[PDB]
């Protein structure tokens, strides 16, 4: 199961 | 922005012995960017039906990919693996020798 | 008995593609010859056969990653064999971009000091090599830059270099030569 | 030991359209998902039978998010091409990766979440998941937005649950193929150079996972210095190989040993050139 979100950078 | 070449190993699947069905593989890997050329050669001629495990990476972050296709060894037929890359002058060509 | 010299023609250092023979000479009464490479069975030399590597030379038409390395030679005369001849290493050159290869702060140096050359690429080379150029000497260091100290700078004299980039997978494949930099006094 | 990891790779392609973005997820040396932002049908897919039996909503989810990912790292693309000060024409690469690594008793060992742009490291997420370290002015950037935010607690939240969590279910599902170690075939070539010297070539082949020690030893010692190694490499089935080799004098065979250790075998195999 994968993170849900991904850092805004 | 940093660059790495592509290393080569060029192998079969299982022990080579002429007439038995196997498998040609070309590893490719540590190159930065991703984008990238590889062909599979039987004396020369590029092969086209080949297959190709997904694009991936190490933690060093740099990339590698495998490319195979179902070969039969012959004493006299050549195989070699050819790679074009953003790091090389020219194309990096590696002979199959089955005892590699 | 004497020991041989091992040489490469045109030289040690040969661009991809191009050819290289390497021959050992010993003495005239030379009965066999044997040619080594470190760290690495020398695989070809089968292939040249067989006169020619009799006779003390191993020519290879085409040079490509696998030929290069650091060999010796010994041949074999009056039931002895030779000592090994002196290490020759063979470098392949051409086979990536060439680097840059500037001074910090300027090109220009006076007399008895010093200059840092910095060699750079946009390949991450596991080392780099810094050639003076007569008969080249190199240094070698150890990525996007190599950082080398040269000096002193004096007048009576020439300061000319070159670098070059190598991956550690293969140090004896380098990349392209990078522009000529030469100091001035 | 087991671990899980998602990667994910985001290349941008002016002229050409919009980036392309794939990730990827494996438990050990093991793949079990993938997502190609240039499918016909973008979605993330089975890659192992352990998890091919997943609800329709784990798809849905798994899907979802990813969909997600991409849009936010294309964004990111635009972002750090703007801190960098960088052309519109040219091609860039940003890298994600994160991922949990239990031990024995299987609890979370250790976790990570780290992002690379053009090939170098630029934020990571610190061993205390609490942290983050940013590479350069940029990444400094990143990592006060990153504070400010107290997303931290957030990552190590999937670190410290669903990472572990999940690692274990999908652990169990494919039990066979994940917690069962296949040993190396091996055996011992001679590559004869004329009569004063050959190699010695010691291969392991069909072993499973893919870490292994090969080494070879002269009179019972390790030559490690003079020996040659090969990367380790996939066969193409799911196993891989390796081999070591040690150049030495005509008649000189037997004084060498080949030294296997794998997972899958009950003592470290020693090998030896048969003539």
């Amino acid at each position: 199961r994968i993170i849900p979100r991904h850092l805004q950078l | 922005m940093i660059q790495r070449t592509p290393k080569i190993q060029v192998y079969s699947r299982h022990p080579a012995e002429n007439g038995k069905s196997n498998f040609l593989n070309c590893y490719v890997s540590g190159f930065h960017p991703s984008d990238i050329e590889v062909d599979l050669l039987k004396n020369g001629e590029r092969i086209e039906k080949v297959e190709h495990s997904d694009l991936s990476f190490s933690k060093d972050w740099s990339f590698y990919l495998l490319y195979y296709t179902e070969f039969t060894p012959t004493e006299k037929d050549e195989y070699a693996c050819r790679v074009n890359h953003v790091t090389l002058s020219q194309p990096k060509i590696v002979k199959w020798d089955r005892d590699m | 008995i004497p020991k041989p010299t091992l040489w490469a023609e045109p030289d040690s250092v040969i661009t991809q593609g191009s050819p290289v023979t390497l021959s050992c000479q010993g003495s005239l009464e030379a009965q066999e010859y044997r040619l080594y490479r470190e760290k690495k069975s020398a695989s070809w030399i089968t292939r040249i056969r067989p006169e020619l590597v009799k006779n003390g030379q191993f020519r290879i038409p085409s040079i490509t990653w696998e030929h290069t390395g650091r060999y010796g030679c010994q041949y074999y005369s009056r039931a002895r064999w030779s000592e090994l001849s002196d290490p020759l290493v063979l470098v392949m050159t051409g086979a990536y971009p060439k680097p840059t290869l500037s001074a910090q702060p300027s090109p220009v140096v006076t007399s008895g000091g010093r200059v840092t050359l910095q060699c750079e690429s946009q390949v991450a080379f596991g080392g780099f090599i810094l050639c003076k150029e007569e008969h080249p000497q190199c240094l070698n260091s150890q990525s996007s830059r190599a950082i080398f100290s040269v000096g002193p700078v004096s007048p009576n004299r020439r300061w000319s270099h070159r670098c070059y980039g190598y991956d550690l997978n293969s140090p004896y494949v380098w990349s392209s030569p990078s522009d000529l930099l030469e100091l001035l006094v | 030991s087991h671990s899980m990891r998602y990667f994910s790779a985001a290349v941008s392609r002016p002229g050409r359209g919009e980036p392309r973005f794939i990730a990827m997820g494996y438990v050990d040396d093991t793949q079990f998902v993938r997502f190609d932002s240039d499918s016909a049908s973008p979605r993330m897919e089975p890659r192992a039978p352990w998890v091919e039996q997943e609800g329709p909503e784990y798809w849905e989810e798994e899907t979802r998010n990813t969909k997600a990912h991409a849009q936010t790292d294309r964004m990111n693309l635009q972002t750090l091409r703007g801190y960098y000060n960088q052309s519109e024409a040219s091609s860039h690469t940003l890298q994600w990766m994160i991922g949990c690594d239990l031990g024995s008793d299987g609890r979370l060992l250790r976790g990570y979440e780290q992002y690379a742009y053009d090939g170098k490291d630029y934020l990571a997420l610190n061993e205390d998941l609490r942290s983050w370290t940013a590479a350069d002015t940029a990444a400094q950037i990143s990592k006060r937005k990153c504070e400010a935010a107290n997303v931290a607690e957030q990552r190590r939240a999937y670190l410290e649950g669903t990472c572990v969590e999940w690692l274990h279910r999908y652990l169990e599902n494919g039990k066979e193929m994940l917690q069962r170690a296949d040993p190396p075939k091996t055996h011992v070539t001679h590559h004869p150079v004329f009569d004063y010297e050959a190699t010695l070539r010691c291969w392991a082949l069909g072993f499973y996972p893919a870490e292994i020690i090969l080494t070879w030893q002269r009179d019972g010692e390790d030559q490690t210095q003079d020996v040659e190694l090969v990367e380790t490499r996939p066969a193409g089935d799911g196993t891989f190989q390796k081999w070591a080799a040690v150049v030495v004098p005509s008649g000189e065979e037997q004084r060498y040993t080949c030294h296997v250790q794998h997972e899958g075998l009950p003592e470290p195999l020693m090998l030896r050139w048969k003539q």
